[PDB]
């Protein structure tokens, strides 16, 4: 039968199955349970709306973001957002069909056992796999050994992989993401004096993001030419009907992955951070990461991030060192394709531990099935 | 307490809200958070004199609503 | 005839060793024989703990002809046809490494249930006589063991100076494999004895530290690397064994006459054996084989006393994780070959 | 002369250096050549010239200098101060001579063009000395990264600039022009103490002017007031070429400013002018008959005597210290 | 030079050094290597019945003034 | 109560609202109805029109100042007026523009359609180039506008443009964008596509000016590269424009580089000023003013003095009179007359065309 396979990631989650070169569907993880008894009095055998319908109706529907940092957190809220995804969107059943999982860089062994357990315990599945989000995003682009820059709504992280393992003592975590741009980018224009609520006025913010920004090499030459020319600038119509005027806060919002400090953390940027975790490694390996940078994830999205993550990491690097970006266009959905690869090759049959090899040895096969 | 006005290449003013003491650093400070220009891109000339940063805004007799001037230094390429 | 796909798809894998086909060849016959058999096993198990490991392939290369009737068929086309071409890298040999560093967790497993700590407490008289030199003794009892570990592990500091009046006479710590290119602390998380950069289960992974960096002279003398091409090892031929037998020796002959002296030396020398390849500071072999040096031997063969050398009975937990550890490795190799000839298309 | 080679072997003695305290030794047609060639940073047609001619005349030689000098003979811009006197005390020297190659209004004139060219904010002047002369044409960085934009991007060169962005602020000194702070001196040279500005290199950048010409000593990496000063003068050219000698007055205009912009602890001689040997610039000028002496004079003699005197104050003492130190670690 | 301490070798031979209390393990291994020709990498320095890192200053260890620090050179027979 | 203005051009409709600086939509004049059967999933009109041509077929009404088919016409001011300027043109009086000599028949359908088919509560038409005068200060004298289609060199004697001197030159941008990539294709560059043509007018409304000697910069530029500028392609690459920046502009001054055996637009404006009263020649000479956007190259000011100033009788002062406001200044022009307190008696009534019909704007529109 053919694979399923499913990436939680931080607020949205890529569903489908094997083989397909596209996720199939692609909705928030989001689990919007009843406000309060006067919405469940109502009709329904339905507590909850999970999913895309839950932002639709959400002053009345109260709800709970889980997985927005990677890691799941409430593991009742995700047996709903599995449910959301092989049987009430994406339909066919989870007992039929083998499930592929992505879980968090670092993920820890115990939230890898309920995962685990809620795939046969709660969905009789066939078989199952969980790997983490980097290291299929890497083989995507048909390598097995480079360090990864995944990136979403939530979570960015620098992950090290040699040869199919990310390497734990040199996974590190930013914690910066999508959203936080989005919001930088509405309170950036908000001072514009185009304001905008920070309810659901929003999106059409998540909007001038992904669509009319873009990393910009040299920061300070292009906030000179944006004060001296017009040429920067773009225009956005609101679906409300009014259009206004972007330029130098397009640049700014991409900008606080590369400077942290717009958002007032004291961290340090993309490049920053995949420097301190390639040196977290050995010199033998080094090499082999340098020339094989994969941005993977939305917010590695915006045009000219390898074209910064190349002078960003080629200043902060050796001078003998070969610094390749590697950003296919698909890295929206890499961990995906790659998951799709996984389990559409064929010696997979052995890794995906079997509802017999679940009942004979625990939620704890997990840990020596998956690497 | 006052408001000083400062004027770009291509004609825009931005509006700040100052006072007599406020450093020429304070004001260059604004117009980070405001615009997003690092405080050391920013020239600021007021009398055909470049100001400094350690220096307030009633040291160079910007007072009223005294437009001020910005470039930004094009440095790194 | 299924899922021997896989213990098949692992012999495709230009980096079987010996290690790895033993470890996947008894799987291969245990998932597929269910008997009688269980000499089989329980001997595999020891001969691959002495690392004997043609000794073990010469019974499973006949068990599969003796029992071909029971045996799928092609499997030993490629289970054969890949055993004369087995050898051993002692730098990437991390299928023992992972065997030993659990190997060293059941080794203190038995030491704890054994509680008497008197001999660490009267070992504590060895050394501050035998090793002038250092703070004396712990400062104070040994009530744990991992503060027994603390002791067994100041025998370092007798270094150097006590010990080198041993270490001659050993005909085989001159043949030492390893290098001054001094090589320095780089982090790891994957436990003991295993390699930084290497895989290791979620559930075996230890916090992160930095661990040393070690290589490997080869230009040396048949010393160890190419003598035990089998034993996987970080810093060859231990060096603190020779400085162990300072303390041993005197403790032995002071008290030689205690009747559990039997019971207080094995005590010491697997706490040894095991608090080495835990704290990654060695392999068995790098600590026993200079042990299994017939000076070395002479006290304690004149004591009455013999040593197990850190033997155990049911490694049955610590010889498995370690055909999953190969499997994951193997049929690893595999998918990104199969990753990599679809990538190339 | 046996401690012009102890001079050489002890110190971090560079090109300029050796140039020096070679010259000097010989000297104690063919130098005044040297020393038309050390103003143009033409150091390595030199270092074998006077190779040569060490070969050429061994006579009245000694020789164990002969197999010394050709033996040592690097300038690291960071630290070549041979050079740096020596243009400190040349942009005093074109100094001296605009004041008698004088003025009465080569400059009066261009203050039709830097009101017209530059009116947006900046200062509109409305000059009867060298250093109001100066006052305004120092004045040029008003035009700042708008007008000069326009053609510092038909530049080759300048994408090259070493210099950081890592202002690390004023430090004291008191020592005239392109200069050293903690820089040995003549008492005769040093200047009311003020702030002197400290700017550093990049040099994480490719084929940056400080790689390439290692021979200009560093004090801001490029110039970029220039490519503002050839927008002022444009307009001075068209408004004033069918004057008969303003191709005289031009070319003090761009001589003080050289001058002017080494002893006020700006630029190199280099990193002022061969921004303005590029091809485009001179075409501004090569075209309204203005060929640009870019300073290089006839008597050079008064700096070049006086580099050399420095050299071996510095050459010497280097080896004293190390003879201080070789007593004292002797002990 | 305000700091002298000794080093105690194996023959009782004690060496003399002039150091400061800032100055690192590494520091200290020079100067017996720059009196004595020992190589750094030889060198172990105990004091305290520690095996002194090479990070550590003096002062991270509380070796004060005319302390007495112990050199076990190493027989790396390579 | 907040009139419009709609600048219906040949090429872009720029419209807007009567008091304020700029146009709000400059959109062009363009119609698309597709020619296949993709149409399973109406009109699209616009910048969408070119955007999704593909699959449209596109009709362009107003390409000369003239109107042509009008069932076209009639949704570039629905565009204008619902999605562009997003307003009921019920509600919102209007003021119309038209071309110089327009057919009467051309301005009645303009009528009509304005208060049969939107409505207006009350509309105007006036010419685009008493327009242009109106923004210049000036009620009397000469405007050239020259914008993407037609170019016209209309007289203008106290608000009445003369239209026995009106000459009209159907020479302009869109002629002029097709040159430089005709000139640039000869160059070793590649402008075909209905894509690259629209770089190729970013390239000539940004690089491109007019110079007050054609041989003396041709020279200029085969002797010093005192001119070859670049430009960024946004598909990687920066391209060399030199003697191609001026040769465009200036095929208007000399109309024959295209083929067009014409007057240029130096020599159009002379027969234009000497077809009307000796009496008046004078305050057309000093009162000639550049409109539109194809009188926007720098450059094309001063050479209007040079050749003028040859070809008129000395004694006559010649003033060219650029505002740097010419791409809309016939916008402008409404913007302000629209927005006259005067100028409100001057609507045609709704109620008066129902009462009179469309053949009363001969009588209120002039």
């Amino acid at each position: 039968i053919a694979a399923l396979v499913i990436d939680n990631g931080s607020g949205m989650c890529k569903a489908g199955f094997a083989g397909d070169d596209a996720p199939r569907a692609v909705f928030p993880s989001i689990v919007g349970r009843p406000r309060h008894q006067g919405v469940m009095v109502g009709m329904g055998q339905k507590d909850s709306y999970v999913g895309d319908e839950a932002q639709s109706k959400r002053g009345i529907l109260t709800l709970k973001y889980p997985i927005e940092h990677g890691i799941v957190t409430n593991w009742d809220d995700m047996e709903k957002i599995w449910h959301h995804t092989f049987y009430n969107e994406l339909r066919v059943a989870p007992e039929e069909h083998p499930v592929l999982l992505t879980e968090a860089p670092l993920n820890p062994k115990a939230n890898r056992e309920k995962m685990t357990q809620i795939m046969f315990e709660t969905f009789n599945t066939p078989a199952m796999y969980v790997a983490i989000q980097a290291v299929l995003s890497l083989y995507a682009s048909g390598r097995t050994t480079g360090i990864v820059m995944d990136s979403g709504d939530g979570v960015t992280h620098t992950v090290p992989i040699y040869e199919g393992y990310a390497l734990p003592h040199a996974i590190l975590r930013l914690d910066l993401a999508g959203r936080d741009l989005t919001d930088y980018l509405m309170k950036i224009l908000t001072e514009r004096g185009y304001s905008f609520t920070t309810t659901a006025e929003r999106e059409i913010v998540r909007d001038i993001k992904e669509k009319l920004c873009y990393v910009a090499l040299d920061f300070e030459q292009e906030m000179a030419t944006a004060a001296s020319s017009s040429s920067l600038e773009k225009s956005y119509e609101l679906p409300d009907g009014q259009v206004i005027t972007i330029g130098n806060e397009r640049f700014r919002c991409p900008e606080a992955l590369f400077q942290p400090s717009f958002l007032g953390m004291e961290s340090c940027g993309i490049h920053e951070t995949t420097f301190n975790s390639i040196m977290k490694c050995d010199v033998d390996i080094r090499k082999d990461l340098y020339a094989n940078t994969v941005l993977s994830g939305g917010t590695t999205m915006y045009p000219g991030i390898a074209d910064r993550m190349q002078k960003e990491i080629t200043a902060l690097a050796p001078s003998t060192m070969k610094i390749k970006i590697i950003a296919p266009p698909e890295r929206k959905y890499s961990v995906w394709i790659g998951g799709s690869i996984l389990a559409s090759l064929s010696t997979f049959q052995q890794m995906w531990i079997s509802k017999q090899e679940y009942d004979e040895s625990g939620p704890s096969i997990v840990h020596r099935k998956c690497f | 307490s006052m408001q000083i006005f400062v004027k770009t290449l291509t004609g825009k003013t931005i509006t700040l809200e100052v006072e007599p003491s406020d450093t020429i650093e304070n004001v260059k400070a604004k117009i980070q958070d405001k615009e997003g220009i690092p405080p050391d891109q920013q020239r600021l000339i007021f009398a055909g004199k470049q100001l400094e940063d350690g220096r307030t805004l009633s040291d160079y007799n910007i007072q009223k609503e005294s437009t001020l001037h910005l470039v930004l230094r094009l440095r790194g390429g | 005839q299924k899922i021997e796909l896989s213990i098949s798809l692992s012999l495709d894998s230009p980096k079987l060793d010996e290690s790895d086909f033993i470890l996947l060849s008894v799987k291969y016959l245990e998932k597929s024989l269910g008997k009688e058999f269980s000499g089989f096993f329980e001997d595999i198990e020891k001969l691959y703990f002495k690392q004997n490991y043609k000794e073990a392939i010469e019974k499973i290369l006949d068990f599969c002809k003796k029992n071909e009737s029971l045996l799928s068929e092609q499997v030993v086309q490629r289970l054969a046809e890949v055993a004369p071409r087995l050898k051993s890298n002692p730098k990437d040999n991390e299928s023992r490494r992972l065997y030993e560093t659990l190997y060293a967790d059941h080794l203190e497993s038995v030491i704890k249930q054994e509680s008497d700590l008197s001999v660490f407490n009267e070992l504590r008289d060895s050394y501050n006589a035998v090793k002038p030199e250092y703070a004396v003794t712990h400062e104070t009892e040994i009530k744990t063991l991992d503060e027994a570990k603390q002791f067994i592990l100041s025998f370092v500091m007798l270094n150097d100076n006590v010990e080198l009046p041993l270490k001659a006479q050993s005909e085989r710590y001159p043949k030492k494999d390893r290098s001054r290119e001094e090589l320095g602390n780089t982090p790891s998380a994957n436990p003991g004895i295993m390699k930084p950069n290497s895989p290791n289960f979620t559930d075996n992974l230890v916090p992160v530290r930095d661990v040393p960096k070690i290589a490997i002279n080869e230009k040396v003398a048949g010393g160890y690397s190419k003598t035990k091409p089998t034993t996987p090892f970080v810093a060859s031929l231990s060096g603190t064994t020779y400085s162990l037998m300072v303390v041993l020796t005197d403790y032995i002959e002071k008290h030689k006459t205690d009747k559990d002296i039997e019971k207080k030396v094995n005590q010491i020398i697997n706490l040894w054996i095991s608090s080495y390849i835990k704290e990654g500071y060695h392999s068995y072999s790098e600590v026993v084989d200079v042990l299994t040096e017939p000076f070395l031997q002479s006290i304690f063969d004149k004591a009455n006393i013999k040593l197990n050398y850190g033997v155990l009975d049911d490694t049955h937990a610590e010889f498995r994780k370690a055909q999953d550890y190969v499997f994951g490795l193997t049929i690893q190799s595999a998918m990104h070959h199969e990753l990599q000839e679809r990538f190339k298309n």
